[PDB]
């Protein structure tokens, strides 16, 4: 509707606005499950790049600015599939850029050193820690107009954020199923450069990719110029 | 920036000259000036080549023509030049690269013509595909002196609205006023010097927002030339 | 046709600087961009608009100028007989920058009007009768 009532005749303040503000907040980026047997998990582990045009929402609102420093928190909310907590021992272990990703859910990529890991029972408050800004370039940059070395064009690796190596700990095999949904906090925050609003469904994690089939207007439309 | 009713000048740089009319209302990019690269521990063992001889001048690129359904055009920097004089042989023997400029456009038409054309410089201009997965081809990623053509305009060929482009360093060109614009690009980029070859730092638009209009009789392409001059532009060679 | 071209003729060697003109004469109405190129002695006539624009060049919007001048930075005549001449010239090149743009009413095709002359450095050496008259 459009109810024309009630008027605000206070400024509001411009902390609301500040770059601070909009990219504050945790939110899920990611949610891993690793339930006892069935497709993936005959394993016991798990490996996430650390990925952040994960959901839309957040991507569409960095997307707003070519170049971008921070810092992160991620939180580790755990809990059996169906909100129940037992008390199982957890490994977090996060593997930095360039460096060895366990492949199996024993490989001796679990016992280095260099790669910090944590640990935490399932009945423990949930793991906190803050992750960097681990790029080799002054800034992360969500475009990058040319070519790495074409099907690697655009694609920046001085992005690269790191793995998170989960499962559970013991020589055995976990007798729950898991499912931890991972929360993520930008802090310190700076950007430059604001460029236009995405506009157009996306369609690849990679790329500005959009349907050009169907190419959608900024606006709705009406019948005449005149009808308001 | 220049319209009509301002003296005529000629500016001279190196061998060429351009009979260009002196309009201060000039657009310098994000507030800035272009600089001489800040102490940086690559060019400490390693000083920066930084060829006045013939990079330092006015480079003049293959007019275009503007008939009333032409859709827009765009270059990559530093790609377009790359091919171009000494500022190729010089960008391409030397491993890193880095510059500003000052971007000139200017239209040449009748007080019986009418247009509007959106001239704005973006950062990292890349680009996607209708589509499945497909990244863009290396003839319109990199398009060279001659440019490219936008096919879809509105969404400015990367899912983003034209309608929002001037949150970028634009300039206006409207035939019933001024006729030509000026933007002075200050060097962008996450490290101080980038590679020359694989990079494209920005993209430079031109977009007709009001299509050419004329009544049949009156010349129908309106050229649109695009002169280019480099601001302090140095190069790392690391031998 | 010149009264410079001409005095040569009535002389041996010569050098200096000269500085040709270009006149545009179209309508007030037409606009356009033309592109003088000077092509050095012992240069390579331009292929083309852009390996010309790479040399000593100048823009000229005529809707902005209705004259122009460049200058030839320097040419030498040292003649022998054999007939030939140990001239050291350049070469001047007049390219369509742009098309010739013009609205209703105007006439299609316009003029140029081309003069030089020598300039204050140019000098010349040894008398001769010319060749120019029977």
């Amino acid at each position: 509707n459009l109810i024309e009532t009630r008027c605000v005749l206070n400024h509001h303040s411009t902390q609301e606005t500040a770059i601070g503000n909009f990219f504050s907040r945790a939110g899920l980026v990611s949610i891993i499950t690793m339930p006892t047997t069935g497709t993936q998990n005959t394993d016991g582990y798990v490996n996430w790049d650390i990925d952040l045009m994960g959901y839309a929402q957040l991507r569409r609102k960095c997307e707003l600015f070519t170049y971008m420093r921070f810092d992160a928190e991620f939180t580790f909310v755990v809990a059996k599939p169906n909100g129940e907590l037992v008390p199982q021992l957890l490994q977090y272990m996060y593997v930095p850029p360039g460096a060895p990703k366990p492949t199996s859910r024993d490989s001796f990529a679990w016992q280095t050193a260099t790669n910090p890991s944590v640990f935490v029972k399932m009945t423990d408050p949930p793991a906190q820690v803050s992750v960097p800004f681990m790029s080799p370039a002054s800034a992360y940059q969500w475009f990058y107009d040319g070519y790495p070395t074409d099907l690697d064009y655009g694609q920046c690796p001085n992005n690269m954020m790191g793995t998170f190596s989960i499962r559970t700990v013991g020589i055995e095999k976990s007798p729950h199923s898991i499912t931890l949904r991972v929360y993520m906090r930008i802090k310190h925050v700076r950007a430059w450069i604001p460029r236009p609003l995405r506009n157009q469904p996306y369609l690849f994690k990679t790329n500005p990719n959009y349907k050009g089939n169907d190419i959608k207007c900024t606006s709705t439309s009406r019948d005449k110029i005149t009808t308001l | 920036a220049c319209g009509y009713s301002d003296r005529v000048a000629q500016l001279t740089i190196g061998n060429s000259t351009i009979t260009t009319q002196e309009a201060a209302n000039i657009v310098i990019a994000y507030g800035e000036w272009p600089e001489y690269c800040p102490d940086t521990d690559a060019t400490a063992v390693d000083k920066p080549t930084r060829p006045d001889v013939s990079v330092n001048r006015f480079f003049t690129l293959d007019t275009k023509s503007w008939a009333k359904d032409s859709k827009g055009w765009y270059w990559k920097f530093p790609d377009v030049l790359t091919e171009v004089g000494v500022f190729g042989q010089n960008a391409q023997f030397h491993y890193l690269y880095r510059s500003g400029f000052c971007v000139h456009v200017q239209c040449n038409a009748s007080k019986f013509h009418q247009g509007a054309l959106l001239v704005a410089v973006l950062p990292e201009y890349v680009l996607g595909t209708i589509a499945e997965n497909s990244h863009p081809p290396y003839a319109t990623t990199q398009p060279g002196q001659v440019g490219a053509v936008l096919t879809h305009p509105y969404v400015l060929d990367a899912g983003i609205p034209l309608s929002q482009l001037t949150v970028c360093p634009h300039q206006w060109i409207n035939l019933r006023t001024n006729n030509c614009a000026t933007i002075i690009v200050p060097y962008m980029n996450t490290v101080p010097f980038d590679s020359a070859l694989n990079h494209c730092n920005f993209g430079l638009l031109v977009i007709p927002v009001v299509p050419l209009d004329f009544n049949t009789g009156a010349t129908s392409e309106i050229p649109i030339t695009v002169t280019i001059a480099p601001m302090c532009a140095e190069f790392a060679g690391l031998r | 046709s010149t009264i410079l071209g001409q005095l040569c003729r009535y002389y041996t060697q010569w050098s200096g600087s000269l500085e040709v003109t270009f006149m545009f004469a179209g309508s007030f109405m037409a606009t356009g961009k033309m592109l003088i190129a000077y092509t050095p002695p012992g240069g390579n006539v331009p292929a083309d608009r852009i390996t010309a624009m790479l040399g000593t060049h100048v823009i000229w919007d005529f809707g902005l100028q209705s004259s122009v001048t460049l200058v030839v930075p320097w040419i030498s005549n040292t003649h022998y007989r054999a007939y030939f001449d140990y001239y050291t010239t350049g070469i001047i090149t007049i390219w369509y920058q742009t098309n010739y743009v013009v609205p209703i009413g105007a006439p299609t095709t316009a003029y140029i009007v081309a003069l030089a002359a020598a300039q204050d450095n140019f000098t010349m050496k040894l008398c001769k009768d010319t060749e120019d008259i029977e």
